[PDB]
C-alpha cells in the first residue's frame, strides 16, 4: 500500500487512548457510603515519569551482549 | 389521554414479579434478613446510601400503557431486624 | 538422608525455577526417605517428561532426568479425505505440537479418539498409525496415517418383537432407510445411535398413542459384517399391552396453581390412551409454571395402567422448580452490530422474572435473525445465593455477505453486469446493507438499500431506498419508448400485534417515458391528462413525477414452513396519491392464503389462494395503466401470459411508425397494421378478481416422507379481470370488459415437490379461457424459485 | 502452529539469529518470526532461544501476530517462572488484550468502540497491577500506572453503554441494581455521573425519588 | 498396648474422565433454478432455467440460462453467469 | 468409466495366480434355483435325504430336486400362513435340517415348523421367539435352537415342543460369530461370541462349565476384518477350535480346560481331517497350519481378499470353492491345483456340502452346480 492503515510508531487509537480524562472524587454525605473497592483495584502509584506512549517502546527486552 | 383511540404501544410489556399471600404471611416485625432473603431469593434493592431495607416492586402490564405497582420495601437494619414493611401497591 | 544438591539434570530447556518449585522439600531439609518420594512424584507432577534416576550416595540430592525426542516436534502427513481440520484443531485441544515435551499415552488417546471417532461414525475400517520417527537431536517427524472405511451402509433393519403394526409402517415413522431402486436415487445410508435411539423413542410413543401404553423395551442391537461393510439392524423390541387413558390425576406440590392447571389437565376420560397426550399435558404445565414464574418442577405421570381393561389413569404430580431469580445476560462478540441490537433482539430481560422460555425465545429470534452461526446461550452459576445466574452467550458471526458480480450472455444485449453488493453484518450495524449496480445493454437498474427496522425504537423500521431503472430497449424512430425510473422511498414498519404489521411506505418517483406506443390505453391516459398524442407518431413523452404513500398491512397465522400446513397469510396493500403525483389514482391488493386441513392425517386438506386488485383513478389522473397486476402467466393462473387476460392490445392505427422494425414490432407500425389492430393481451383491466381452490392426499404408491415434501395440486379456478373505466363506441367492433365474467376452463393438476435442496412445479392444464386475452399451453412448468 | 518453511539451508543459531536482528531493525516481521522459527526447530536447545523467543514476541507484536503471540506467551511463561523481562511480557500481554482492538476505518468523523469486550480489558487491568505490583520499576511500570485506570474508565463507559440500554427499552428495573453495582465498581469514573442522572428519573418513575434527587444533588456537588 | 486398627470412615468426590468431542465438515451444495412453459400456440418453448452452487461456507456462483421467443423480440438464449462471495 | 471410479478407499486383491486344472472338474450336476439367496449373511444350508436335493428360494420358498440334472420333488412357498398382508416378506436364517419325514426350518422372524419331506408341507408348527438366526438341531429329538440375541431353545421333533430355553451371553453390541452347540456323551456344548465358550446341560441347559479364551472389539476395538468364527470341532469329547483371534486350545467336554494352543490366525472356517487343520486369514490366502504343531504342509497364498467357503478334503482332494464364484482344487499338500474352476460370480454364505463326493453347492446363483474332476 501507499497511504494508509498502518502501525509502526503511533501507538494505537492515541495519547488521547493513552489518557483521555482523568478520574475525580465524589464524597458521598454523612451516614451514606459505598463500597468501591470490589474488583479487579491495585492502587495505581507511579513516580514516573516511565516512557509513555510514543516516549514509551517495547523493543525486544533482550541481554546486553549475546 | 383519550379512550382507546391514539397511538398504540401494544408489544409485550415485560416485569416479573410472582408475589403472592405468602408473601403477606411470612412477615412479621424484626425478620431475619437472610431467611426472609431465601424466603424472597434475590434481594433486589438496597439503600446504597443506607442500610439494606429491600426494596422489590411489580410494576407490570403488558402493552397498553397501563401498568402495576406492586412494590415490597422491607426494613433491614444492622442487627438483622425489619422493624417496618412498605407496600403501594397501588398506581 | 540430607538434601545439599538442588541437583536437577538433563536441563534440555526447563524452567529451572519452576523446577525447584517442583520439589516441596527444599535443599537444607533433613528429611527421611518419604519427603524424597514425595518430592519424586512431585516432579512426576511435572507430568512433561520425568525420567527418574534418583540417587543418594552421600547428601547430593543426585535426582536426574534425561530429556528425549520427548520435545514433540512433530510433523503430519498420510490422510485421506477425513477432515484434516478436524485432525489438527483437536490436536490443538490437546496441544500436541512443538513443545508440550510428549506423552505415549497422549499421542495414543489422540489416535484412538480419532479411532473411536471412526467408530462412532462406522467409517471404522481402521487403518490407523501415528508414525513417530524423531528428527535428531530431540527432534520429531511424525506422519499421521490413516486408511479407512466407509460409514454404516445401512444393511437390513429386521424388526424383531413386531405385531398388529407393519413393519415398514414404523420404519416410515424413523429415519433409516437403505432404498434406491427405479423408485427413487435420493437414497442413502449412514451411520448413528442417536438415529437408533430417536426411532425407538418414535417407535413406542407411537405405541402410546395407539394406547399401547405398556411396552417391553427389548434389547435392539445391530451385528455387524466383519471384513466390509455390513448392517443387520435387529429392532428387537416388544409393543405390550392396549391400553386407553382412563383417568388422569394430580397430587403435585404448589399452590392453587392445581385448578390453575386442571383446565389443561381435564381432558375426556376412558380416552384411547397416548403418550403425546402426555407430552402435551406435561408441556402445557410447565409452560404454565412459566406463566406464573419458577425453575423447573418435577412431572410424575404415573400410569395407572391396568390389563384386560386398557386402563392408563394418569397420576400426574408435579412439584414446581424453584422460585423466581435473576440471571446475567452477557453476550460477547460486540461488533458493527454492537451488544444492545442483540439485547433488544432477545426476549428476556435481567432485573424482571427469568425463566427458560424467555431465554429460548431470544435464542430462536437469534436464530432466524441471525448475524453469525450460533447462538450460544451458556447459563452458569454465581456463588453465595443461588440466583443472578450467568447466562453468558456466544455467536459465530456469519459477516462480510455477497460480493457479486452477475455477468450474463451479451451478444443479444451487452453482457449483462451485475454488481451485488450486500455487506450486511458490516453495516448490518442496525441497518441493511443492499447495492444493485446492473445493465444489460439497455436495462439498467440500480438498488440502494439500507434498513434499521429498529430506528430509535424496534418496532420503529426505517428502510430507506433508490430503485432507479431504465428500460432502452428499441428497434424502429419515433416509437421508441423509453424509461428511466427514479424511485426514492422510505419504508416504516409496525408490527406491535405478533404476525400482525403495518407498513407506511413514503415513496417518489421521476419516471420519464418517451415514444408512446398508438396504444388506445396509454392514449385513453394522454387524453385524460390533456395530452393530444400524436395520431401519426408513437412518439409523444411525459415525465412522471408522483410523489405517493402505500399502507401494506399482514396478519400471519402459520403453523410451519417448508410444507406449509395451516397458513394465513393476510396481505392488504393500498397505493394512494397526494396532488404532488402527477395523476390521482388508489391501487386495491388483497391477498388471502387460508390454509387448513381438516384431516390432521392431512389427507383431507381444503387451501385457498385468492387475490384481487382494483385501480381507483380521480378521473384524467387516473391510475397510470402501467399501474397494475398482471394476470396470466403463472402468477396464480397458469400457461397464460400474466397482465393480458381482459382487455385486448388495439393499437390506434400508425402506419407513420418510421421504419417498422421489419415485423420486430406490429399491430400500427410503419410496416404493421391498419385501423386500430385488435391484437391480443393487453394489461389486465382495472378490477381483477381471482380465487384458487387447493387439496391435498398422499397417493398409495409412495412413501410418507415424500408426502411430507411433496405437493399435489388440484385446481379448475377461474378469475377474471375487466377494466371498469370501459367505453363502448370505439369498442364498437372491438369486446368490451367491464365484464365480472373473464372467465376461463383450466382443468389444471400441478405438483410442487421440494428436495432438502430446491422444489419444482409441473402442472398440466387443459385450458379453455372463456375469455382468451392469452395463449393456451398445457405444459407449465417451473422449479420453486427459493428467496 | 508450525509453518514458515525453512528454505534457507539450516545454519548455526547464532548467524541465523543475527539475520533475525537483521530483519528486526528492518521491520520484516514475518521472515522474521519465519527464520526465529525455524531456529528453534533446527534448535529446539540452547538458550539462545530464549533470545530468539523475545524476538519471536517482539515481531508477533510489530507484525500482528496474535495466535502466534499466545503461544509465546504460554510456552515462555512455562519456561519463565521469573525472568528479567516478565514486567515486560505483563505490559506485553496486556498489550495483548487490546490487540483484539481495530475494527473500521475512520478519517475525520470516528465510530465508537467502548462499549465492547470486558474480558481482555479485566485481563490486561490485573496484568498491570501485578506488573506494578511487583515491577513498581519500568517504563511499562508507570505506563501501567496510567493504563489501568484508563481502562477502568473505558470500562465505565461500556458499562455506561449497557445500563443505558436497559433504561431506553424501559427496563429499569435492573439498572436499579446495575448503578450500585457500578458504584461497588466506582462513583469517581466520569461516566458514572453521567449516568447518575438516568438512574434518577428512573428513581422517580418508580418513585425513589427520595433517593434520586439524592443522587442529583450528589452530582451536583460531589460532581460538576 | 494400643488400638488404632480402623475406627474410622471417610468421605470425598472427585471424577476420572471427562474427554468428549465430536466432527463435522460438508462439501458443497446446488441450487438449481429453471422454469419453463411450452407453447404450444405455432410451437416452441420458453424458459429461464439456471443454478447455483453452493460450496461449503464462502463460495458461491450461479448460472442462468434464459430465453423469450414467439414475440417480436425473442430472447434466444441468455447464458448468464454470477457469483455469490458471503464469506 | 473414471468418475465414479476414483473416488473410494480399497485395501488389496489377489489375482488367484497359476490355474492348475490337473483335474477336470465337470459339474456333472447342474442346476439352479436361482434364489436363493444374493448377498445375504446366514447360514441357510439346503438339506438332503437320500439324493433328495432339497432346493429353496429366500421367500419361505420350501422346494426339493433331487440327485438329478436337478428334478423337484416339491416346492411349497411356505412363506407364512396367516400373516399381515397374505405370505409377507419372508427371508430365511437358518439351514434345512430335514429329519425324518420333517423338513425342518426356521426363519429370522423367528418362524419354526416342521415340513413332511414328501412335500415341504408342514410336519409340524412351532413359531418362535428371537430372530431365529441358527438351523435346526434335531439331535436325538432334543430339537435345540438359539435365537441371534443370545437366547437358545429346547425343541422337539414331535410339533416344536419348547423343552428349556437357554437366554445365554451376548456382547455389547451383537455382532457376527455362530458357534457349533453340538451335543455328546449327553452334554450340551457350545462353543461363543465375546472370547467364550459354554458347557451346558442337555435337558435344562444348567452349565457344567463355562470358558472364556480370547479379545475381539470392545476396550481393544478390533475394527473390520474376518476375526475368529466361535463355531469349533470336537473329537474325544474335547473341544478344538480358536480363542476368538487364532488361538487354538483344546477344551475337554467334561473339562474344557485349555489343552494345547495354537496362538496363530482368526479362521473362521475349518475341517479337520485326523488332527490336521488349516488356516485362512482375513486375506484369504493360506498358510495351513495342522494342530500337529505347526504343520502347514497344506499352505496355498495365492488368494488376497478372495473369501471362501468351508473347505472340503474329499477323495483326498484339498477342496473348496472361494466365495466369487469361482472353484479350487488342492494337492493333498500345499498345494497347487490338481484342479481350479475360476467359473461363476456367484458368491457364497451357507454351508455347500460333497455328500458321496458329489459337490453339493449350494451357489447364489447357478445354485446347486455338484462337479466332477
Amino acid at each position: 500500500c501507499s497511504s494508509d492503515s498502518r502501525y509502526k510508531r503511533q501507538v494505537s487509537g492515541d495519547e488521547a487512548y493513552l489518557e483521555a480524562a482523568p478520574l475525580a472524587e465524589l464524597h458521598a454525605p454523612a451516614g451514606m457510603i459505598l463500597p468501591v473497592t470490589s474488583g479487579d483495584y491495585a492502587i495505581p502509584v507511579t513516580n514516573g515519569s516511565g516512557a509513555v506512549g510514543k516516549a514509551l517502546d517495547i523493543r525486544p527486552p533482550a541481554q546486553p551482549l549475546a | 389521554c383519550s379512550t382507546l383511540e391514539r397511538v398504540v404501544y401494544r408489544p409485550d410489556i415485560n416485569q416479573g414479579n410472582y408475589l403472592t399471600a405468602n408473601d403477606v404471611s411470612k412477615i412479621r416485625v424484626g425478620m431475619t434478613q437472610q431467611q426472609v432473603a431465601y424466603a424472597l431469593g434475590t434481594p433486589l434493592m438496597s439503600d446504597p446510601f443506607g442500610t439494606n431495607t429491600w426494596f422489590y416492586v411489580f410494576r407490570q402490564q403488558p402493552g397498553h400503557e397501563g401498568v402495576t405497582q406492586q412494590t415490597l420495601t422491607l426494613t433491614f437494619n444492622s442487627s438483622g431486624v425489619l422493624t417496618n414493611i412498605d407496600n403501594k401497591p397501588a398506581l | 538422608f540430607v538434601v545439599k544438591d538442588i541437583h536437577f539434570e538433563g536441563l534440555q530447556r526447563v524452567a529451572v525455577g519452576a523446577a525447584l518449585l517442583s520439589m516441596p522439600v527444599r535443599t537444607g531439609d533433613t528429611v527421611n526417605d518419604e519427603d524424597i518420594s514425595n518430592t519424586i512424584r512431585a516432579l512426576f507432577a511435572t507430568g512433561n517428561f520425568e525420567d527418574v534416576r534418583v540417587l543418594r550416595d552421600g547428601d547430593t540430592l543426585l535426582v536426574q532426568v534425561k530429556e528425549r525426542p520427548t520435545i514433540a516436534s512433530i510433523t503430519f502427513s498420510g490422510n485421506k479425505s477425513v477432515k484434516d481440520d478436524m485432525l489438527k484443531q483437536n490436536l490443538e485441544a490437546s496441544g500436541v505440537r512443538v513443545g508440550e515435551s510428549l506423552d505415549r499415552t497422549t499421542i495414543a488417546d489422540i489416535e484412538k479418539g480419532l479411532e473411536d471417532f471412526y467408530y462412532s461414525v462406522g467409517k471404522y475400517s481402521a487403518s490407523v498409525k501415528a508414525v513417530v520417527t524423531p528428527l535428531p537431536r530431540n527432534r520429531v517427524d511424525l506422519k499421521l496415517v490413516f486408511q479407512e472405511g466407509v460409514s454404516a451402509e445401512i444393511q437390513q433393519i429386521n424388526i424383531v418383537g413386531n405385531h398388529a403394526f407393519t413393519t415398514d409402517e414404523l420404519i416410515s415413522h424413523f429415519q433409516l432407510r437403505d432404498e434406491v431402486p427405479w423408485w427413487n436415487v435420493v437414497g442413502d445410508r449412514k451411520y448413528q445411535k442417536q438415529k437408533l435411539a430417536g426411532d425407538l423413542e418414535t417407535l413406542r410413543s407411537y405405541y402410546l398413542d395407539r394406547g399401547y401404553a405398556r411396552f417391553n423395551i427389548d434389547s435392539t442391537q445391530v451385528s455387524l459384517t466383519p471384513d466390509k461393510k455390513g448392517i443387520y439392524v435387529t429392532v428387537n423390541i416388544t409393543e405390550g399391552d392396549q391400553y386407553k387413558l382412563s383417568g388422569v390425576e394430580v397430587s403435585g406440590n404448589l399452590a392453587g396453581h392445581s385448578a390453575e392447571i386442571e383446565q389443561l389437565t381435564k381432558i375426556e376420560p376412558g380416552e384411547l390412551y397416548n403418550g403425546t397426550k402426555v407430552t402435551k399435558m406435561e408441556d402445557d404445565i410447565k409452560k404454565l409454571l412459566g406463566r406464573y414464574g419458577y425453575a423447573y418442577p418435577r412431572v410424575q405421570s404415573m400410569p395407572e395402567i391396568n390389563d384386560a381393561d386398557k386402563t392408563v389413569k394418569l397420576r400426574v404430580n408435579v412439584d414446581a422448580g424453584n422460585r423466581f431469580y435473576v440471571r446475567k445476560i452477557r453476550f460477547e462478540g460486540n461488533d458493527t452490530s454492537k451488544d444492545a441490537v442483540l439485547r433488544r433482539e432477545m426476549r428476556q430481560m435481567e432485573g424482571a422474572w427469568l425463566g427458560s422460555d424467555l431465554v429460548d425465545q431470544g435464542k430462536e429470534r437469534l436464530n432466524r435473525l441471525g448475524f453469525f452461526e450460533t447462538v450460544d446461550t451458556d447459563t452458569q452459576r454465581v456463588p453465595g445465593s443461588p440466583d443472578q445466574v450467568d447466562v453468558v452467550y456466544k455467536v459465530k458471526e456469519r459477516n462480510t455477505g455477497s460480493f457479486n458480480f452477475g455477468i450474463g450472455y451479451g451478444t443479444e444485449s451487452g453482457v449483462s453486469f451485475q454488481a451485488g453488493v450486500q455487506q450486511d453484518n458490516w453495516l448490518g450495524t442496525g441497518y441493511a446493507v443492499g447495492i444493485n449496480g446492473t445493465k444489460n445493454d439497455y436495462q439498467t437498474y440500480a438498488e440502494l438499500s439500507v434498513t434499521n427496522p429498529y430506528f430509535t425504537v424496534d418496532g420503529v423500521s426505517l428502510g430507506g431506498r433508490l430503485f432507479y431503472n431504465d428500460f432502452q430497449a428499441d428497434d424502429a424512430d419515433l416509437s421508441d419508448y423509453t424509461n428511466k425510473s427514479y424511485g426514492t422511498d422510505v419504508t416504516l414498519g409496525f408490527p406491535i400485534n405478533e404476525y400482525n404489521s403495518l407498513r407506511a411506505g413514503l415513496g417518489y418517483v421521476h419516471n420519464s417515458l418517451s415514444n408512446m406506443q398508438p396504444q388506445v390505453a396509454m392514449w385513453r391516459y394522454l387524453y385524460s391528462m390533456g395530452e393530444h398524442p400524436s395520431t401519426s407518431d408513437q412518439d409523444n413523452s411525459f415525465k412522471t413525477d408522483d410523489f405517493t404513500f402505500n399502507y401494506g398491512w399482514t396478519y400471519n397465522k402459520l403453523d410451519r414452513g417448508y410444507f406449509p400446513t395451516d397458513g394465513s397469510r393476510v396481505n392488504l396493500t393500498g397505493k394512494v396519491t397526494i396532488p404532488g403525483s402527477d395523476n390521482e389514482y388508489y391501487k386495491v391488493t388483497l391477498d388471502t392464503a387460508t390454509y387448513v386441513p381438516i384431516d390432521d392425517d392431512h389427507k383431507w386438506v381444503v387451501l385457498g389462494r385468492t387475490r384481487w386488485g382494483y385501480g381507483d383513478g380521480l378521473g384524467g389522473k387516473e391510475m397510470p395503466f402501467y399501474e397494475n397486476f398482471y394476470a396470466g402467466g403463472s402468477s396464480t393462473v397458469r400457461g397464460f401470459q400474466s397482465n393480458t387476460i381482459g382487455p385486448k392490445a388495439v393499437y390506434f392505427p400508425h402506419q407513420a411508425s418510421n421504419y417498422d422494425p421489419d415485423y420486430d414490432y406490429e399491430c400500427a407500425t410503419q410496416d404493421g397494421a391498419k385501423d386500430l389492430c385488435k391484437s391480443d393481451d393487453a394489461v389486465g383491466g382495472n378490477a381483477m378478481a381471482v380465487a384458487s381452490l387447493e387439496f391435498i392426499t398422499p397417493t398409495p404408491f409412495i412413501s410418507d416422507k415424500y408426502a411430507n415434501s411433496v405437493r399435489t395440486s388440484f385446481f379448475w379456478d377461474m378469475g377474471t379481470v375487466w377494466d371498469t373505466n370501459w367505453d363502448s363506441s370505439q369498442y364498437s367492433g372491438y369486446p368490451d370488459y367491464s365484464d365480472p365474467s373473464n372467465i376461463r376452463m383450466s382443468a389444471g393438476i400441478a405438483l410442487q415437490w421440494m428436495s432438502p435442496l430446491g422444489p419444482l412445479v409441473f402442472s398440466y392444464a387443459q385450458p379453455f379461457k372463456k375469455y382468451d386475452g392469452d395463449k393456451a399451453e398445457q405444459f407449465q412448468f417451473n422449479i420453486g424459485k427459493t428467496w | 502452529c508450525s509453518g514458515s518453511k525453512e528454505e534457507v539451508p539450516d545454519n548455526p543459531p547464532n548467524e541465523i539469529y543475527a539475520t533475525a536482528q537483521q530483519k528486526l531493525q528492518d521491520g520484516n516481521w514475518r521472515q522474521a518470526i519465519t527464520q526465529l522459527e525455524a531456529l528453534d526447530n533446527r534448535y529446539p536447545f540452547g538458550p539462545y532461544s530464549q533470545q530468539v523467543q523475545l524476538d519471536l514476541i517482539y515481531a508477533y507484536y510489530k507484525n500482528a501476530d496474535l495466535p502466534l503471540a499466545q503461544a509465546a506467551i504460554d510456552r515462555f511463561i512455562r519456561l519463565n517462572p521469573t525472568h528479567p523481562n516478565i514486567d515486560y511480557v505483563m505490559y506485553m500481554r496486556g498489550l495483548t488484550n487490546m490487540a483484539l482492538d481495530d475494527s473500521a476505518l475512520q478519517g475525520f468523523f470516528g465510530v465508537d468502540r467502548s462499549d465492547r469486550d470486558p474480558q481482555h480489558a479485566r485481563a490486561a487491568f490485573s496484568d498491570f497491577s501485578k506488573l506494578v505490583r511487583g515491577y513498581p520499576n519500568s517504563q511499562y511500570t508507570t505506563d501501567a500506572t496510567k493504563r489501568l485506570v484508563f481502562l477502568k474508565d473505558r470500562l465505565a463507559k461500556y458499562e455506561y453503554s449497557v445500563a443505558e440500554y436497559y433504561t431506553e427499552r424501559g427496563a429499569w428495573v435492573a439498572v436499579v441494581n446495575r448503578v450500585e453495582g457500578m458504584l461497588r465498581d466506582y462513583p469517581d469514573t466520569q461516566a458514572t455521573r453521567d449516568a447518575l442522572p438516568l438512574m434518577e428519573n428512573a428513581y422517580r418513575q418508580m418513585q425513589m425519588n427520595a433517593q434520586a434527587e439524592k443522587v442529583a444533588k450528589i452530582i451536583a456537588a460531589n460532581s460538576s | 498396648l494400643s488400638m488404632k486398627d480402623k475406627d474410622y470412615n471417610p468421605l470425598i468426590g472427585r471424577t476420572g474422565v471427562d474427554v468428549g468431542k465430536s466432527f463435522s465438515g460438508k462439501d458443497w451444495k446446488v441450487t438449481a433454478r429453471a422454469g419453463l412453459g411450452y407453447q404450444f400456440d405455432d410451437s416452441r418453448m420458453l424458459m429461464s432455467v439456471g443454478l447455483n452452487a453452493e460450496i461449503r461456507d464462502n463460495v458461491r456462483f450461479g448460472l442462468e440460462f434464459e430465453k423469450s421467443a414467439f414475440g417480436k423480440y425473442n430472447v434466444d438464449n441468455a447464458v448468464n453467469a454470477n457469483f455469490r462471495y458471503s464469506f | 468409466c473414471s468418475l465414479f471410479n476414483s473416488e473410494e478407499d480399497v485395501v488389496k486383491m489377489s489375482p488367484l495366480p497359476t490355474v492348475e486344472n490337473q483335474f477336470t472338474p465337470t459339474t456333472a450336476w447342474s442346476t439352479s434355483v436361482g434364489s436363493g439367496i444374493g448377498n445375504f449373511y446366514s447360514n441357510l444350508h439346503p438339506a438332503l435325504a437320500d439324493n433328495v436335493v432339497y432346493a429353496a428360494d429366500r421367500a419361505g420358498l420350501v422346494k426339493a430336486l433331487n440327485a438329478d440334472d436337478g428334478k423337484e420333488i416339491w416346492s411349497v412357498s411356505l412363506a407364512e400362513k396367516d400373516g399381515w398382508f397374505s405370505k409377507e416378506p419372508a427371508l430365511l436364517s437358518g439351514g434345512v435340517t430335514v429329519s425324518g419325514g420333517h423338513v425342518y426350518i426356521g426363519s429370522e422372524k423367528a418362524q419354526v415348523y416342521a415340513l413332511n419331506t414328501s412335500d415341504g408341507t408342514v410336519a409340524w408348527q412351532t413359531k418362535v421367539a428371537g430372530e431365529a438366526l441358527s438351523r435346526p438341531v434335531v439331535s436325538d429329538g432334543l430339537v435345540l435352537i438359539h435365537t441371534s440375541n443370545g437366547q437358545l431353545q429346547a425343541l422337539n421333533e414331535a410339533d416344536g415342543a419348547v423343552k428349556w430355553t437357554v437366554n445365554l451371553d451376548m456382547p455389547s453390541l451383537s455382532l457376527r460369530g455362530e458357534s457349533a452347540p453340538t451335543t455328546a456323551f449327553g452334554a450340551a456344548v457350545v462353543g461363543g461370541d465375546n472370547g467364550r465358550v459354554s458347557a451346558v446341560l442337555m435337558e435344562q441347559g444348567q452349565m457344567i462349565w463355562q470358558q472364556r479364551i480370547s479379545q475381539a472389539t470392545g476396550s481393544t476395538e478390533i475394527d473390520r476384518l474376518s476375526d475368529v468364527d466361535t463355531t469349533p470341532v470336537v473329537v474325544n469329547g474335547v473341544v478344538f477350535a480358536l480363542a476368538y483371534n487364532g488361538n487354538l486350545t483344546a477344551l475337554d467336554l467334561r473339562s474344557g480346560q485349555i489343552m494345547w494352543k495354537r496362538e496363530l490366525g482368526s479362521v473362521n472356517d475349518f475341517i479337520v481331517d485326523g488332527n490336521r487343520i488349516y488356516l485362512v486369514d482375513q486375506n484369504d490366502r493360506v498358510m495351513a497350519l495342522t494342530i500337529d504343531g505347526g504343520v502347514t504342509l497344506w499352505t496355498q497364498s495365492d488368494l488376497l481378499h478372495r473369501l471362501l467357503t468351508s473347505p472340503v478334503l474329499y477323495n483326498g482332494n484339498l477342496v473348496v470353492g472361494d466365495s466369487e464364484g469361482y472353484l479350487h482344487w488342492i494337492n493333498v499338500e500345499d498345494g497347487r491345483f490338481v484342479a481350479q474352476q475360476k467359473v461363476d460370480s456367484s458368491g457364497f454364505q451357507t454351508e455347500p456340502v460333497a455328500a458321496d463326493g458329489k459337490l453339493l453347492i449350494q451357489a447364489k446363483d447357478g445354485t446347486v452346480y455338484s462337479i466332477t474332476r
